[PDB]
């Protein structure tokens, strides 16, 4: 759903770049040179960014709303 | 006592159900309606 | 080295566009409510009364309209699918009809009467889910990603199994435990099923048929049919000399019965035949359009029949003798029967039901009558129509008198498990044998099937065969005619029956022309024919789904045509070369020049099971020879859809590959983007899936990445202290408390409660409220003020939902309060309270649970690995390599050889690859990438170059001597945990009827103790216990008998004897005074003889 | 061998249900069958006299 504050085998904080992920593959970067840049240096807290789906973006589109 | 509040699932209106009268909605069409949030405390953990 | 064109890929997802996987279980409707609608319709449109030739009825035209509800009264509006899925309610439409019904003396023309309604697909052409765009899904609460095809009935999804039978209009040839025999099954388009066999037994034919009583000789019917001298019945039966020498004892037989003209032969069918009008008559009847439905007479002839029965004569002679037989699981002849035709039986039933229904009711009120004008509108009701259809969807059981058939099990509950599970009931195939054990040969892998049905997809347990899926390239040819094709045939130079002899019929260069199980004619020079046949089928003129195959054997060209065929489409080779090129598929790259306009241009084409019979086909572009007449586009489309989720299937097992799809479908998962709106009984949910690193395009075609029912996991394999054992796998305790496998359950509670026929309602009570405190009391807590749970609270065990007080006959009511059964406290998500089609309430709750992995629990590995958890390890243990990295789930290396799976090790591999670099890597079956050029690679970034690594035990704190196997890997949580199989019972219910403990783990039961076990009790030598546990523990009962009669007293008195002296006391089951109180009703009286057991 | 004395068994033989969905009882096939055959037997008697 949302993308993990913590990672699951060492527990680095890596909830805390998804946005700046978000906002540096729109800026002509190759997925494993934004990874490097933004800080991620083995494949124990890589992995939490790299393959990770958004759903709850999808989920607020039937969310209630009001009028 | 207090009118039990109800919300519909289209547009969302506060309305009011008196007694054993057509569960309908006053402002649109739609035919279900939702219950509101208890206002109670509740107890929860984060461990 | 040879041309080769790597563009051929993306003719699979163009050709998918347009029809495939899901689409042709809406195509097989759309054609069904537009031409066999009408069909139906033109077939019975007329119907006349028996009083007076002067009233009549007649139909103009019929159509279906839009999904529609017809509320409190005169209000028609658009209705949602997620409307009457959250009502309970049922999807249909009206049918509008226009009638014409001829009252008193003129005419009248009522247009637009409804007569019924119908039930509507929810991605059809006439539902409002159509050509609509994800912003406009979202706005009607639907997902966009739902493939559809299922039925909408009381607010289930129920999905029909498409069936396969056996083709009918053919001759069999099968053996049995006598010798050969032959059969012919017949059925036309009107209702009327024959099952004829030509049977052989010391060199003399006989013929048997239902209606007839005892066999009869073919030559008798050969003379009763036409054909008087015997001479051309020899003819036309084979001229050879080895055929004559064994028609020989028929023609003795023939010549020995005092039977030499057709009058003769007509008198003895009669006298043979039974039926419960002169014999002559009957006789005649009986052979000219009973037995033998599909070939039709003009006025009399039988000349076709002769032919007919000629052939089948020489083809039971010519198997006679040889080693050659015809085997039913060939699947070029066994056809496929989707929900179209189904419905097409059952709605013409019902229109004939409703024509001869009203036809009855208006017959003996025209006499009797009191008016002069009678009007049929009145006299008419449209309930019956929706509740047969609206039955025989929701229970399934097609039973059609008129057909005479009875089938069960056709409609099944849609599995809305995972996304995978929901795809994969839509492809789900069934047979129409039963549960035989003795039957090997249809379930075994058979060499026709190939490209159609996925091998490796197959339930395991009992049906391991018998329930099969489609593939990913695979289309099931409609109903279409015969005029054009035989006005072709015609023009060719086909010659006809009629003018040629029995004689040239043997000679070789002769051939027959077979069309739908019909001699069409004589041909001579059939290559040039079929040459001919297949350049029209390019061009364009005749349709693309038109089978034509030769036989050399039997020397016949055999033409099928009918509905119902399996066939896949094959790129063209020209006599070395494919004619497809690089600026044909960049077009279709640009956008233009598609799958259709290929199909014009003579570039693919379409081929039967029994076509690719007489071609050969290419696997590669290397392996293309001259001799190849096709070319297959991808050899990776022979997997099905949940055998696209195995990376490399060519490296795994084929056990471990069936295992894996069978299990694909239980793995639990996110469902769709509506999850939280939908209310469905029960449902399972994960916390973060993650993104598979090691996809397959099989995967992107679907579209599986954006709704994942897995998670990645850093893998070790390698052994750990003890609790490695063959499946058991262990966890880790951080990694569990981060949250690694977090899953959510949640069920549905519904409660309906209407009004009576009598003044008679219901109320809920609410709140109970003490004296001491101003506070709800223990029982009603969670019980809001109106009478219903409020939503987001907590409900523990023994905890009452929802009041509900009943009516016991002012009046007295009975509380009922639903009262919530768990082991674990539930959580309170929503409620929803609407109303029915009935004017009644409804009341959904959804409860939901969060669930965290636990020692107990079922997980796979994606590779038909499934195991159980061990013991959860804390981090202090784990030891890392040399960053940091702790193992999440430690597999154990002993399990591999075992399993031989080698598509792990490669997997992991790969994965760890991807993770490192940043990039997907492909693992599709038959390619992907290689061992070589991932080595390499790993080699760039500064790890080893296979797998190894260096680890350092934490447990004692020095380094490990061999290397371990370190890498990502996406596992899968399944269903079954510990905390649902898991239940005791000591004293609870029992049964009325006997007292024993009842049945199923809801209703507080206890285990079964069969003779499975009794057995090894017995050979152990124990009595003891075996008395203990199946009479003091299961059921004790002191029963009083008397020693003179044997017979059941009372309080130590007999009503037999009139004796208190001779009396006495037992242990007895009541199972055994059961059976012994129950078989007195038999006439039998089972008298007892106490003997003293102490002397 | 000739049914003369039908032998009634006893009622803890034949126990009856209760459904409660719309106040239904039903008792056994049993009952229903010998209050059957009563009715068959004295429309017998009526019709002789
Ligand atoms: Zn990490
Ligand atoms: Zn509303
Ligand atoms: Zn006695």
């Amino acid at each position: 759903m949302i993308i993990p504050v913590r990672c699951f085998t060492c527990g680095k904080i890596v909830g805390n770049k998804w946005e700046a992920y978000l906002g540096l593959l729109q800026a002509e970067y190759t997925e494993g040179d934004a990874l490097d840049a933004l800080g991620l240096k083995r494949y124990c807290c890589r992995r939490m960014l790299l393959a990770h789906v958004d759903l709850i973006e999808k989920l607020l589109n039937y969310a209630p709303l009001e009028k | 006592q207090q009118p039990m509040i109800y919300i519909c699932g289209e547009c969302h209106t506060e309305n009011e159900i008196k007694s054993r009268d057509p569960i309908r909605c006053r402002e649109c069409g739609y035919r279900i309606m939702y219950k509101k949030r208890t206002k109670r405390l509740v107890v929860f953990d984060a461990r | 080295p040879i041309p080769t064109v790597e563009e051929k890929w993306r003719l699979l997802p163009a050709f998918l566009k347009v029809k495939g996987l899901v689409k042709q279980h809406i195509d097989s409707f759309n054609y069904f409510i537009n031409v066999e609608i009408k069909k139906i319709m033109k077939a019975n449109e007329k119907v006349t009364s028996d009083a007076d030739p002067m009233w009549y009825l007649k139909y103009l035209n019929i159509y279906v309209g839009l999904p529609d509800v017809e509320e409190s009264f005169n209000v028609t509006r658009p209705v949602s699918p997620h409307e009457c899925r959250l009502r309970d309610m049922t999807y249909s439409a009206p049918i509008t009809v226009d009638i014409e019904y001829t009252r008193g003396s003129q005419r009248i023309i009522r247009n637009a009467l409804p007569i019924g309604r119908m039930p509507i697909m929810l991605r059809s052409s006439n539902c409002v889910l159509t050509g609509k765009t994800p912003a406009e899904f979202a706005k009607l609460n639907e997902c966009p990603l739902d493939p559809g095809g299922y039925f909408i009935v009381k607010g289930v999804e129920k999905v029909i199994l498409i069936q396969e039978q056996l083709s009918k209009n053919r001759i069999i040839v099968e053996a049995d435990r006598k010798g050969a025999v032959g059969a012919s099954v017949t059925s036309s388009t009107h209702e009327k099923k024959s099952r004829t066999n030509m049977a052989v037994k010391q060199g003399r034919f006989y013929l048997r048929h239902n209606t007839l009583s005892e066999d009869i000789p073919i030559v008798i019917i050969f003379k009763a049919m036409g054909v008087e001298s015997d001479q051309e019945i020899v003819q036309m039966i084979g001229t050879e000399e080895h055929v004559m020498a064994a028609f020989g004892p028929s023609l003795e037989e023939c010549q020995k019965a005092q039977i030499f003209t057709q009058m003769q032969a007509l008198k003895y069918i009669g006298n043979k035949v039974r039926r419960q009008k002169t014999k002559i008559e009957e006789a005649r009847e009986l052979l000219a359009s009973t037995i033998l439905t599909h070939v039709p007479v003009k006025e009399f002839n039988f000349r076709a029949k002769c032919i007919y029965t000629a052939v089948m004569v020489r083809r039971v002679i010519l198997a006679q003798g040889d080693n050659k037989v015809d085997d039913r699981d060939y699947y070029g002849n066994k056809r496929l029967e989707l929900a179209g035709q189904l419905l097409s039986l059952l709605f013409e039933d019902l229109f004939k039901k409703f024509n001869s229904e009203m036809k009855k009711i208006a017959d003996q009120v025209i006499p009797k009558q009191r008016a002069a004008q009678f009007d049929v509108v009145k006299h008419m009701r449209q309930d019956q129509i929706t509740n047969g259809m609206v039955n025989a969807i929701s229970t399934g059981n097609w039973s059609l008198k008129r057909f005479k058939m009875d089938r069960q099990g056709v409609t099944q509950v849609l599995s809305r498990l995972s996304y995978i599970s929901a795809l994969g009931m839509m492809t789900r195939i069934s047979s129409q044998f039963e549960k035989t054990r003795k039957v090997s040969g249809p379930r075994s892998l058979q060499p026709s099937q190939w490209g159609m049905l996925c091998p490796s997809d197959t339930p395991e347990g009992e049906a391991c065969g018998l329930v099969k899926n489609l593939a990913l390239m695979t289309h099931i040819t409609t109903d279409m005619e015969d005029g054009p094709i035989v006005k072709l045939a015609s023009n060719l130079g086909v010659e006809d029956v009629n003018l040629l002899c029995g004689e040239e019929l043997s000679y070789p260069n002769v051939f027959l022309v077979f069309l739908n199980g019909n001699i069409l004619g004589v041909i001579r020079d059939h290559k040039k024919l079929v040459n001919t046949f297949r350049l029209m089928r390019r061009a364009g003129y005749i349709n693309e789904f038109v089978s034509i195959s030769t036989n050399l054997t039997d020397r016949c060209v055999y033409i099928s045509s009918d509905g119902g065929r399996l066939c896949r489409p094959y790129i063209i080779v020209k006599k070395q070369k494919p004619a497809v090129t690089n600026k044909h598929m960049e077009e279709l790259a640009q956008g233009y020049r598609n799958f259709e306009d290929f199909l014009h241009e003579s570039l693919v084409e379409y081929l039967d099971v029994n076509e690719e019979n007489d071609c050969n086909i290419a696997l590669y572009e290397h392996t293309i020879n001259k001799d190849t007449t096709h070319l297959e586009i991808e050899p990776f489309t022979l997997l099905g859809v949940c055998a696209g989720l195995i990376p490399y299937p060519h490296h795994n097992q084929s056990p471990r590959n069936t295992y894996q799809c069978a299990m694909g479908k239980q793995a639990m998962g996110t469902i769709g983007y509506n999850q939280r709106n939908r209310i469905d009984t029960l449902m399972y949910l994960l916390a973060y899936p993650q993104k598979p690193m090691v996809k397959t395009k099989t995967i992107e075609l679907i579209e599986f990445e954006k709704l994942p029912a897995g998670q990645n996991a850093t893998v070790a394999v390698m052994s750990y202290s003890g609790y490695d054992i063959e499946d058991a796998l262990v966890l880790n305790k951080a990694s569990l408390d981060r949250g690694f496998g977090r899953c959510l359950v949640y069920k549905n509670a519904k409660c309906t409660l209407k009004r009576y026929t009598n003044q008679t309602f219901d109320k809920v009570m609410g709140p109970m409220l003490d004296a001491a405190t101003r506070k709800p009391i223990w029982r009603h807590e969670i019980l809001d003020a109106d009478g219903i749970c409020s939503p987001g609270e907590k409900v523990e065990n023994k905890q009452v939902l929802v009041n509900k007080s009943m009516p016991t006959v002012q009046p007295q009511y009975k509380d009922v309060p639903i009262t919530y059964k768990g082991a674990t406290d539930s959580y309170i998500e929503k409620v929803m309270i609407s109303s029915n089609a009935e004017d009644a309430f409804l009341i959904k709750m959804l409860l939901r649970q969060t669930r965290r992995p636990e020692i107990g629990d079922k997980f796979s590995s994606r590779h038909g690995q499934k195991g159980v958890c061990g013991l959860i390890v804390p981090q202090e243990d784990m030891p890392f390599c040399d960053s940091g990295i702790c193992p999440d789930i430690i597999m154990n290396p002993h399990g591999f050889p075992s399993r031989m799976t080698v598509g792990k090790l490669i997997e992991l591999l790969a994965g760890k690859a991807g993770v490192l670099d940043g990039r997907f890597h492909y693992g599709t079956a038959f390619g992907g990438s290689k061992v070589k050029d991932v080595c390499e690679d790993l080699v760039r970034h500064g790890y080893n170059y296979l797998g190894k690594d260096y680890v350092t035990s934490g447990i004692t704190g020095e380094p490990l001597e061999a290397y371990i196997y370190f890498g990502p890997v996406y596992y899968q949580k399944l269903k079954h945990m510990v905390l649902d199989k898991m239940h005791a019972r000591a004293r609870g219910p029992r049964a009325v009827l006997t007292r024993q403990p009842t049945e199923g783990r809801s209703r507080d039961g206890g285990l079964r103790l069969g003779e499975m076990e009794r057995d090894c009790l017995i050979g152990y030598g124990a009595s003891m216990l075996l008395l203990e546990r199946l009479m003091i523990s299961s059921d004790a009962f002191e029963v009083d008998v008397c020693g003179q009669c044997g017979l059941l007293g009372y309080s130590g008195w007999c009503h037999y004897c009139k004796s208190s002296c001779h009396v006495s006391s037992l242990r007895i089951p009541y199972a055994c005074k059961l059976l012994f109180q129950e078989l007195q009703s038999m006439n039998i009286i089972p008298r007892l003889k106490l003997s003293k057991y102490n002397e | 061998l000739i049914l003369t004395r039908l032998l009634v068994p006893p009622l803890c033989i034949r126990p009856s249900v209760v459904s409660d969905l719309k106040s239904g009882t039903n008792e056994d096939d049993l009952t229903m069958k010998l209050t059957e055959i009563i009715f068959l037997n004295d429309v017998i008697k009526k019709h002789r006299i």
